[PDB]
């Protein structure tokens, strides 16, 4: 009677990628 | 065949019915089936009296090639157990009642 | 164990529509034997302990009747009877009754001389009867989403033998025995005068709106 | 039998059902008529 | 004979019994009532009829000028006879048989439907004025219809 | 409590609690609503049929079948400029041919759909 939805961003990225997020 | 349809099936007609036989029946108290030009098939599981006030009808037994004809004027008698198609062709009016064994 | 119960009045009462005798034969053995042999059929069954309406619906099964029906029905069929007639009945009725029978019948003329002849032309053994139908059917889309309250009206209708109309869901409300039994002794063959006496001497009419007025009442509980 | 006329016409709805629905879970089934009452009460 | 075609007519005319059938093993009185009225497939088509013909009247006017909607006539080529064309069509990959159904313009009732569709026009317009919408529930060809099921009903 | 997530029900949506411990030291805790979504069991469906005075008794039989499009914590991604349905509600025929219905009157055409047993 009731269903949910949580929104996350999630991003899959090769190990190689540059990140320029901080943990 | 020879046999005319209404003889074979046992259609009971009375064309041109007087008043008088009206009111011994009570047809003003019967109930009003209408319809335009269509297409009703039909088995009778008991006898029903019709009253045709407009129009008229075209009845096809089952498998028949001919049709019993009835116009407004018209009393029939359709017996129980009768299989056939009733095909209309323009407004039709009538006033029909149910016979029970017995009754009527 | 279902009893016979007595008519409403002395079994000289009646004199001289009706004899002593026929109430001696029909009453005393006829309608005592049917009460006799349906206490033998339902002892140890489970139509013990229902009222005898409940006992004939269900040995009526839907057409396919049970041995005990024909005990059952005739049983309640006569207890009917005796309280359809009054030793100074006849006349008119009045009240709804009237306005019921004027409103499907025309007029009250006119009902007396339809209920006579279909008391007539009932064929063998059979009951005629006055019934207010308000029946409910047990199939698919049997019920009128807008009613028009015309439809609960009043009927004559012909059961043959032991057939009432409490196996088609109507309310009986007269009814009179035309076995040649109920007769006989009094009239011989002549069944149209006996119908003509029961009509201008017999009747009940204020049992008969008594019943009318419990089978509105049973209708206006199904409708609420 | 795999071959049997039943067993090619099951098979055959369930890819036409997969292209519109697919892996999702049945949460809750209602009949059309008394999907429809409700529908006329809440509006 | 030659004009024996129907055996159940030959049977009857002599004592002969009928031709047996299987039992069907269901009792009529226990099955559900009829209300569907034949005519109502006809009404249904009609129905339809108007109510496109009404449509083009709104979106082109500029075509429906100095004639009255009820002086309407059929165009130059209406069989009476030919009422239903049976057809096939492609729909993308998949071909349904296509079923056509031929209408008449003099068996509308447009004078009554113009007036119904201009009343329900006005009530959309003030629903609008309002920031409110309107649903029409049923128009008149679909109340005579629920008046011929009920006639059928009370018959069954 | 050391549990990683609690769902907080409304005492207007729900609130999921969830404790994140960046290092063995340090922890905080990250509340977010989630959706609170209901399905109504009223799908507006008068939109089909003119819903008769009478109504007989039909071997067929429609339905309407509730669809969750995702799986119980399943991914739902969003590719850019395009929606995400999550729940359909479909009809389902039950107890068939399908077949075109055409209505022409004076040059105008009106297509239909006979579903039919
Ligand atoms: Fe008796």
């Amino acid at each position: 009677d009731r269903f949910f939805f949580i929104p996350e961003e999630v991003h899959i990225l090769p190990e190689s990628s540059a990140i320029m997020v901080e943990n | 065949m020879q046999t005319p349809l209404e003889e074979l099936y046992n259609v009971k007609v009375e064309r041109k019915v007087s008043q008088r036989r009206l009111e011994e029946l009570g047809v003003s108290r019967w109930s009003v089936w209408k319809t335009g030009k269509c297409k009703l098939p039909w088995d009778w599981q008991v006898d029903q009296l019709v009253y045709i006030e407009e129009g008229e009808v075209r009845v096809v037994p089952e498998g028949s090639k001919r049709f019993m004809q009835f116009l407004a004027g018209d009393l029939v008698r359709y017996p129980k157990w009768l299989e056939a198609d009733l095909f209309f062709n323009a407004p039709y009016s009538e006033r029909y009642c149910f016979k029970a064994y017995a009754d009527d | 164990g279902f009893e016979l119960k007595p008519p409403p009045y002395p079994l000289d009462a009646l004199e001289p529509h009706m004899s002593r005798e026929t109430l001696d034969y029909h009453w005393g053995k006829h309608h005592k034997t049917y009460v006799e042999n349906l206490n033998k059929q339902i002892v140890g069954t489970d139509l013990d302990g229902l009222s005898l309406e409940e006992v004939v619906l269900l040995s009526y099964n839907r057409g396919n009747m049970l041995p005990a029906f024909n005990n059952a029905a005739q049983a309640w069929n006569h207890e009917f009877f005796w309280e359809s007639i009054q030793p100074g009945g006849g006349g008119k009725p009045s009240g709804d009754l009237l306005r019921l029978i004027e409103r499907d019948f025309g007029s009250f003329s006119d009902f007396v001389e339809r209920f006579k002849a279909a008391a007539a032309s009932n064929f063998g053994s059979g009951w005629t009867w006055l019934a207010y139908k308000a029946n409910r059917l047990d199939v698919a889309n049997a019920v009128n989403p807008l009613p028009k309250e015309e439809d609960k009206k009043l009927v004559i209708v012909k059961t043959p033998n032991a057939v009432n109309p409490l196996v088609w869901d109507y309310s009986p409300l007269l009814t009179i025995d035309t076995w040649e039994h109920a007769y006989y002794l009094d009239f011989e063959n002549r069944r149209i005068e006996y119908i003509n006496t029961f009509m201008e001497k017999l009747v009940s009419w204020e049992t008969v709106s008594t019943r009318l007025e419990s089978a509105m009442a049973r209708a206006a509980q199904r409708e609420q | 039998p795999k071959n049997s006329e039943i067993s090619k016409q099951e098979r055959m709805k369930d890819a036409h059902n997969k292209s519109i629905v697919g892996k999702g879970n049945v949460w809750y089934d209602m009949s059309y008529d008394d999907a429809i009452k409700q529908t006329i009460e809440r509006r | 004979r030659d004009g024996d075609t129907n055996p159940d007519e030959i049977r009857r005319d002599c004592g002969r019994p009928p031709e047996p059938r299987k039992d069907p093993g269901s009792k009529p009185e226990e099955e559900g009532l009829l209300s569907d009225h034949p005519y109502v497939d006809k009404l249904w088509q009609l129905h339809v009829a108007e109510q496109m013909i009404l449509d083009d009247y709104e979106a082109n006017p500029e075509k429906y000028k100095g004639k009255k909607l009820s002086e309407l006539s059929d165009d130059e080529g209406f069989d009476e006879r030919k009422e239903i064309e049976h057809g096939e069509a492609y729909y993308k990959k998949t071909k349904l048989p296509k079923v056509i159904l031929k209408t008449s313009v003099k068996e509308l009732d447009l004078e009554a439907a113009l007036i119904e569709r201009k009343y329900h026009n006005k009530l959309m317009m003030e629903a609008k004025a309002r920031g409110e919408g309107y649903k029409i529930e049923k128009l008149r060809r679909n109340i005579e219809m629920d008046e011929y099921d009920s006639l059928h009903w009370r018959r069954s | 409590s050391r549990h990683s997530g609690i769902l907080i029900p409304p005492g207007k949506n729900w609130i999921y609690v969830q404790r994140i411990t960046p290092t063995k030291k340090k922890f905080f805790v990250l509340v977010r609503p989630v959706a609170t979504y209901e399905i109504a069991d009223s799908i507006n469906l008068a939109t089909l049929f003119p819903k008769d005075l009478f109504r007989e008794k039909d071997n067929i039989q429609l339905r309407v079948f509730n669809y969750i499009l995702y799986g119980n914590g399943k991914p739902t991604r969003g590719i850019s400029d395009t929606s995400i349905q999550l729940v359909r509600t479909c009809l389902v025929l039950n107890w068939v041919r399908a077949f075109f219905v055409e209505v022409n009157t004076k040059g105008l055409i009106r297509d239909f759909i006979r579903i039919g047993l």
